[PDB]
């Protein structure tokens, strides 16, 4: 009995009412239709059981409803902490099946990243490698671009980026960007610059350092 | 106190066998079924089946009827998942989850979940991470706050555990998901504190890599040149 | 351990 | 453990009947209760069951929707109601408890009620005429003498017949009733040591509840 | 639903004999969920064998059952008089429970001649205009017995109603009642009344009579 959840990803500003759906291919008893909440990788938590019953500690802003093949979970006024993936689950004879999940993202006001740049450590250099690290912290929306410049020229190659999941408290994202060079390459240049730009602006936030001076 | 405590992360070679435990406490083990749920990296939940803890009878979901074995040691209030002839697709996190019951009847939900057990199937050797401090050039200040970091480069398998001052520094941390650099994992973590905290007080990132039995402390120092 | 055909788990 | 059912019923087509099944000797709400139909001279048919804990009934597809299972759990009783009675509903109805193993249900039925006979008929109730059967002149048949009771012209079934309040039970044949011109006739024979009759009295006791009739016939020898 | 067919519908066996009756299903039944019941004359069925081969409490060790899939059987290692009953199989494979049509087990025994008794109408009946003449034929075997009524030495077929007991659980005999009903008017046009018991495989009846005019 296949569960189909929609939307796959939904976005809501805090205080907004949201509803996500779970449809089954065959009838499910209202008794045997459940919802779980899971935040990035951690263990799922039983959230709503038997359609409409809130698990212990679940806030009263959540509700569930439905019957037959059509069920839903509603949040009357979304909070930052609701950023999660929600899975429906059924039993109608075995196997248990889960829906594919609805990921709830929280909308907030735009926030510039706090940008920090770091030289390769003297430890790393001893080994003949050179990683220049740039953190872009607590920004919104997730759509940030980083541009690296060496000696004031753009460098596109050797860059690896990683993003956090949405913050549960303030709904921001953070990003780390690493430019990896050989030690010799690193020491052939002096200035290292990381620039953060939003997709809709042409003013960056820039941070740099020089190998030769503080 | 109801707890499902699962065994630690495992790295196994293809064709080998892995056995994961789920140690239950705080309730009568034999009165609730134990469920197994697979979650492949970045994917959804998949129910593998359950074991009856009163009778020992296992029930497997249609995609797990091959190389999968549920068992019990009821004297230890423990449930086991064995996977035989491991394939790369068995790389996933496995959860044990207890049956949810009303006053009498099952709801066919799962109320208590273990913390999960990550299984990595690979012929690669274990590589311990390099651990590098990230500090602003010359401890150059950035107003009322300073951000430091820790670069954890070149390890396999996942996971690593990273803490700052042994977990006594928990606020203002961002630990970034690992990426694949040179076929190994690299991650970083940032910590932000007030300018008056560092360098006057000690800040150290702690990196544990259980696969290689390594635990590294890296003190973040201001450095010039 | 059986109530109205529902057996213990 | 016992399941005790209510008595026989006679009803007109279109009426309703409600049959009880009282359980003793176990926790009522732990075991499902089943209902089984047996039409006269036929086999057994499962009607469905009721969950004694939840009250939820399950009806076999031939028993939707004139049939209603209910409970009075505070009385450890299960009831079967048949509405809009049809001639086809003429049968004995049994309640029968679920049989469970120590670990799982067996989907068998271990304890059974004694059955409730329901007759559905437009025929009017008729009291029996009860007649003594003694040999002419009390003519003896060696060491034993056989006496009888003829229970003629009644409707509906059943009657109860005993000999000396049922204290005379050895050597009795009570014959299955036979239907003739809308009416049943039944007989019973009792065989006793010849010396004991007519010195020791023999009386057949016949009750027909449907007609509020209760008669006793002392068997005496008569001449010519 | 999963329809069960039992074979043979009627089985006859002498005590001590080993016999087997069958239950065939339309579709496979789990051996856990195929059961047998015994029902005797005028009584509730009793669970006899459960989950194919387990004897219910109080069931004699001479009974057994086996089978699998769509084919099941009940065996009696050594038939006894008390086994005269109808046996029904029952399955679950999802709902509904179904029962087979039953196998009636008849016990064979030595031939036994009936004890025949004839009774005139009561004066009570005659005064209301009816005349039932009754003949009991008690404790005989085999069940196939014929009653012939004679009035004034002449055979009479109309007005006769017959009833048979079910087989006796202790002695394996049958008993029969035969009533010839005449009007009082017709009854008093005649003098002698005879009932003759005859086995179909015998020339020699057993006769009882009476006369209206003398003892």
């Amino acid at each position: 009995n296949v569960l189909t959840q929609s939307p796959a990803i939904m976005s809501a500003s805090p205080g907004e009412k949201v509803t996500m759906t779970c449809r089954a291919s065959s009838s499910v008893s209202s008794s045997y239709l459940h919802w779980y909440q899971q935040k990035s990788g951690a263990s799922p938590k039983l959230w709503i059981y038997s359609t409409s019953n809130l698990a212990s500690g679940v806030p009263a802003r959540f509700s569930g409803s439905g019957s037959g093949t059509s069920y839903s979970l509603t949040i009357s006024s979304v909070e930052a902490e609701d950023a999660a993936t929600y899975y429906c689950q059924q039993y109608s004879g075995y196997p248990y099946t889960f829906g594919g999940g609805t990921k709830l993202e929280i909308k907030r006001a735009d926030a510039a990243p706090t940008v920090s740049i770091f030289p390769p450590s003297s430890e790393q250099l001893t080994s003949g490698g050179a990683s220049v690290v740039c953190f872009l912290n607590n920004f919104y929306p997730k759509d940030i671009n980083v541009k690296w410049k060496i000696d004031g020229s753009e460098r596109q190659n050797g860059v690896l980026n990683s993003w956090t999941d949405q913050d549960s408290k303030d709904s921001t994202y953070s990003m780390s960007s690493t430019l990896t060079l050989t030690k010799d390459e690193y020491e052939r240049h002096n200035s290292y610059t990381c620039e953060a730009t939003h997709k809709t602006s042409t003013s960056p936030i820039v941070k740099s350092f020089n190998r030769n001076e503080c | 106190a109801v707890q499902l405590e699962q065994s630690g992360p495992e790295l196994k070679k293809p064709g080998e066998t892995v056995k994961i435990s789920c140690k239950a406490s705080g309730y009568t083990f034999t009165n609730y079924g134990m469920n197994w749920v697979k979650q492949a990296p970045g994917k959804g939940l998949k129910w593998m089946g359950w074991i009856n803890t009163y009778t020992g009878e296992p029930t497997y979901a249609d995609d797990f009827k091959e190389r999968f074995a549920f068992s019990l040691e009821t004297s230890a209030s423990a449930a086991y998942l064995q996977i035989n002839n491991l394939k790369n697709e068995d790389t996933a996190t496995y959860f044990c989850a207890r049956d949810y019951y009303g006053s009498t009847y099952p709801y066919y939900a799962m109320d208590y979940w273990g913390q999960g057990t990550t299984v990595t199937v690979s012929s690669a050797k274990t590589t311990a991470p390099s651990v590098y401090p990230l500090a602003p050039v010359c401890g150059d200040t950035t107003g009322s706050s300073v951000t430091l970091g820790c670069l954890v480069k070149g390890y396999f398998p996942e996971p690593v555990t990273l803490t700052w001052n042994s977990g006594s520094l928990s606020s203002g941390v961002h630990t970034f998901p690992a990426v694949l650099q040179s076929d190994l994992y690299t991650l970083s973590s940032s910590v932000t504190v007030t300018s008056s905290t560092w360098p006057s007080q000690s800040i150290t990132c702690n990196v544990a890599h259980p696969a290689s039995s390594t635990k590294v402390d890296k003190k973040i120092e201001p450095r010039g040149g | 351990v059986v109530n109205n055909k529902v057996a213990t788990h």
